[PDB]
RNA sequence: UUGACCUCAAAUCAGGUAGGACUACGCGCUGAACUUAAGCAUAUCAAUAAGCGCAGGAAAAGAAAAUAACCAUGAUUCCCUCAGUAACGGCGAGUGAAGCGGGAAAAGCUCAAAUUUGAAAUCUGGCAACAUUUCUUUUGUUGUCCGAGUUGUAAUUUCAA
RNA sequence: GGACAUGGGUUAGUCGAUCCUAAGAGAUAGGGAAGCUCCGUAUGAAAGGCACGAUUUUUCGUGCCUAUCGAAAGGG
RNA sequence: CAGAAUUCCGUGAAUCAUCGAAUCUUUGAACGCACAUUGCGCCUUUGGGUUCUACCAAAGGCAUGCCUGUUUGAGUGUCAUU
């Protein structure tokens, strides 16, 4: 008995995959790690001022680095927590991330122990 | 970002209600109590139901999504299919 | 200088925490190279480097050989692990299926087969 | 007027650049690579272009697999370890 | 043994059973796509003499050609040149309907040998042809000692080079002097070289 | 859906059509009561199975 | 323009590295054939045509 | 109401495979015009260039629905020869093979059509064992369940019988 | 000096893109075509959802009705 | 050019040769959908943090045709049971 003068078809049951073997041997390692996202800080002259005035260390980043994986790879390399993350890609086509701590913490010692002063 | 769509987070992302978890399983209702009976699988009501289930305010149980994401990776339901090609 | 056989005696938690070891060095001597560094410094950034690659290759094949003996003698292994030769090759016939006679050329190999021979002057 | 004025009002690109053969020659408006065919499974080659095939065909660039593959046929496709 | 009365019913084509049989199959597989599987050889008789064995790896396909000569595809009818290549309407095709029934079913299924093929049905508009397939990759097909050969690379697409029955046929493959022209570029080739040796 | 339509056209088809005697002698099968008496005889000589 | 798409950004920021002179010490080297670079270009001269 | 079978679907179903490139040589398809004819339309260029599809280290062809008219030869391929010949051609320009003979190389065979009927004797796949390796990467054997298969898988026969 | 050499320089939840659809391009279904590909865009397609139930002979029953791309001057 | 060194009672220099283990970014037949948009999605598992219904990250996946099999179906296709 049909009240419909469609005719749907019907749903089958559908299995998930379920594989006699893994298609590779071993999973990679996550390509795009904290040392990778991280590639050195920035030194110049601009780049000094903003850690004296705006409390902001200026870093040179890999380019499919977001404003999230950067504020991760800085709390692990640094034990430092930024407030705001602020990112350009240079025109020489290198990723460029001004990082401002937070106000408990300076840039300027930071800049210290890193060494790149 | 964009406007995030109303409903796409939160209880209505948490909880799933009985008809779309035996849709999400691919499970019939007997074999999804049964299931439920053999684990560790009770409703659990919601703070708000009517967020969490669309804008409606009819009565609908509600299962932790986890829960029924734990359930698909049981091999008791394998076995529930081997039984009935049997 | 890492020596490879002398990580290939270590474990992978202990290869792991090298690599962070070197990892860590290595981006200490990337900042020297940007704030000013001697050429000693800058010389041991190509050491670094390839002592990190060491550790790499040398989890790379302890996790590969541990795969292959979790899939040994089992009958579908990952692609990574079977052979590739040529994408030809491998879809050639294999010498066994290549070797498949009839019962009837079986039965006229088995009693007529190529005799050796030779002739008198 | 033809010429020197006509010139002037040339600001619009009618190609940009391939995304399968890296040459401004992807016509955006066909949505066609004038060099290659790009999208099509096929490669563009004519037997009248001699030159263009030589231009572009195998050996000019990194041949990265080919060479892998010659080493390891000019061996035997051997696999395993070396004693 | 029933394969000799199937045989000769299959030769009597004009007979009032054969005929009831052929209007009703040609309006089936008309109804049905051009290229379609078939579950099972419509003529079991004919499909065994051409070399189909009733086992895994063995795929029939039925598909249907329309008929007619062959129309440039110049345009508007026109061509360019001497009236010798002026016509367009009376053409014809080199390869036999049944010939380009293996080529669109081969192609269809790409992961198939073209076995061989036989003709099943026509109408004013189409002829319906069975496409006899091998799989080369199943393992049924590839541990018979009958059918291995077809597992061999140079075997790929028999249907495109001419290697078939009807498509040894359709290049004039024959033995004797009425098939002299044939292979036609290898022959022509040999009788258009120039041999010029070093002592001459 | 078409399959559907071409299985019971095609039993029309076999309904309206002038049927050859040949093919038609198999619309006439066995009674109901001959068929079951004859497959009662069957069953007593059904052949070995793979396992017997 | 202004408005730019990250292609053309990879494209320009390729191009300007590739624009520059020889370093010094490249041609102390024993047997170099290089004195200054074959591939300078000038952006109102020959252009880029990306 | 349960079932059986046929047909047809679905799945990120289990395991596979096809595409694209190279294309000197190879198999086809499609297909010109310049040019020669002291013009030109048949012809020629040319079963060519361009276009299209498909292979291999070779490909194709190949164990006669083959020649011959002999005292007969004996799969195919290539070479020399037949032979610029027989023939084809506004019988004009032009085009144009084959049998034999000599040599290089040689290798033969497989199915469909038969009642295993005192026994589907055949085969894929899962699972579990053993085993083997250009190879922990390869290739299998045995056991056992599901299946394919009587609308026909094995053995048996191929005209030379 | 827009030259030459060395360096430095472009920071967005709120400005644009991204999202939407326009004219139009365009796969799939299908049909052509020796083919390259052509036509086609809800078409001669089984083109996908949703809710109830002590759990239903512990082998699931019962109802309910359109891709994508395309605007840095349009919409937002 | 700098720089180290390998002692020279070696597991070892080298822009060395050789090469059977690996790596192999974004692509491209190019395969989740796209693409003058580092644009838009979905599925499974895992992890992270002064924040745990949020957010983020990682790993593994999701193209089309076809073949053998598996499972789930459809049909006023053929019938038995009743
Ligand atoms: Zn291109």
């Amino acid at each position: 008995v049909r009240t419909s003068t469609t005719f749907r078809r019907p749903k089958t049951l559908q299995l998930s995959r379920k594989p006699k073997y893994a298609r590779k041997s071993v999973a990679h390692a996550p390509r795009l790690d904290e040392y990778k996202i991280i590639v050195n800080p920035i030194n110049s002259e601009s780049a000094m001022k903003k850690i004296e005035d705006d409390n902001t260390l200026v870093f040179h980043v890999h380019l499919k680095a977001n404003k999230f994986t950067i504020k991760e790879a800085v709390r692990k390399l640094y034990s430092v927590e930024p407030v705001k993350i602020n990112t350009l890609i240079r025109p020489n086509g290198t990723k460029k991330a001004f990082v401002k701590l937070s106000a408990d913490a300076d840039a300027l010692d930071v800049a210290n122990r890193i060494g790149f002063l | 970002a964009r406007v995030k769509q109303k409903g796409k987070a939160g209880a209505a992302r948490i909880y799933i209600t009985r008809n779309q978890a035996l849709k999400k399983l691919q499970l019939t209702l007997a074999d999804f109590r049964r299931i439920c009976i053999l684990k560790g699988v009770y409703p659990r009501e919601p703070k708000n139901k009517k967020k969490a289930n669309k804008g409606s305010t009819a009565p609908v149980t509600f299962y932790y999504t986890k829960d029924i994401q734990y359930l698909l990776h049981e091999p008791i339901v394998q076995k529930f299919r081997e039984y009935k090609v049997f | 200088a890492l020596k490879t056989f002398e990580l290939r005696k270590q474990s992978q938690e202990n290869l792991a925490e090298q690599l962070q070891e070197l990892r860590q060095e290595l981006a200490s001597l990337r900042v020297q190279k940007i704030a000013g560094g001697s050429g000693s410094k800058l010389s041991k950034i190509k050491t670094t480097r390839k002592d990190i690659a060491r550790i790499l290759t040398v989890i790379n094949e302890s996790n590969r050989l541990a795969a292959r003996e979790a899939y040994k003698n089992k009958k579908y292994i990952p692609l990574d692990l079977r052979q590739k030769k040529t994408r030809a090759i491998r879809r050639a016939l294999t010498p066994y299926e290549q070797s498949r006679k009839t019962l009837k050329q079986i039965k006229k190999e088995r009693y007529f087969p190529l005799r050796k021979y030779a002739l008198k002057a | 007027t033809k010429g020197t004025q006509s010139f002037g009002m040339r600001h619009n690109k009618s190609h940009t650049i391939c995304r399968r053969c890296g040459k401004r020659s992807f016509h955006i408006q066909k949505s066609t690579c004038a060099c290659c065919g790009y999208p099509a499974a096929k490669t563009r080659s004519y037997n009248w272009g001699a030159k263009a095939k030589r231009r572009r065909t195998t050996g000019t660039g990194r041949m990265s697999y080919l060479k892998k593959v010659h080493r390891s046929f000019k061996n035997g496709f051997r696999s395993g370890k070396p004693a | 043994g029933a394969y000799k009365y199937l045989e000769e019913l299959a030769k009597k084509k004009q007979s009032d059973v054969n005929l009831f049989l052929s209007r009703v199959r040609a309006w089936e597989y008309r109804q049905m796509n051009v290229i379609h599987r078939a579950s099972r050889p419509s003529r079991p008789d004919k499909a065994r003499r051409l070399g189909y064995k009733a086992k895994q790896g063995y795929v029939i396909y039925r598909i249907r050609v329309r008929r007619g000569g062959r129309k440039r595809p110049v345009p508007k009818g026109q061509t360019y040149g001497k009236p010798v290549h002026q016509g367009v309407n009376h053409l014809k095709y080199q390869r036999s309907a049944r010939c380009t029934a293996e080529e669109r079913v081969g192609r269809y299924c790409s992961n198939l040998r073209v076995l061989n093929s036989y003709w099943v049905n026509q109408d004013a508009t189409y002829k319906f042809f069975e496409v006899i397939l091998v799989d080369p990759s199943h393992k049924a097909i590839r541990r018979d000692p009958r059918i291995n050969w077809i597992v061999n690379p140079v075997h790929k697409h028999r249907e495109s080079r001419g290697l078939t029955s009807i498509g040894k046929k359709s290049r004039g493959i024959g033995k004797g002097h009425r098939f002299n022209n044939s292979p036609q570029h290898a022959t022509w080739l040999r009788h258009n070289t120039l041999s010029l040796r070093r002592y001459r | 859906p078409e399959y559907i339509r071409l299985q019971r056209r095609r039993k029309i088809l076999n309904l309206r059509l002038k049927v050859p005697p040949a093919i038609a002698q198999f619309q006439k099968t066995l009674d109901k009561n001959t068929a079951t008496q004859v497959f009662k005889l069957l069953n007593k000589y059904r052949p070995e199975t793979a396992a017997e | 323009p202004s408005h730019k798409s990250f292609r053309t950004k990879q494209k320009l920021a390729k191009a300007a590295r590739q624009n520059r002179p020889i370093p010094q010490w490249i041609r102390l080297r024993t047997g170099n054939t290089v004195h200054y670079n074959m591939k300078r270009r000038h952006w109102r001269r020959t252009k880029l045509n990306i």
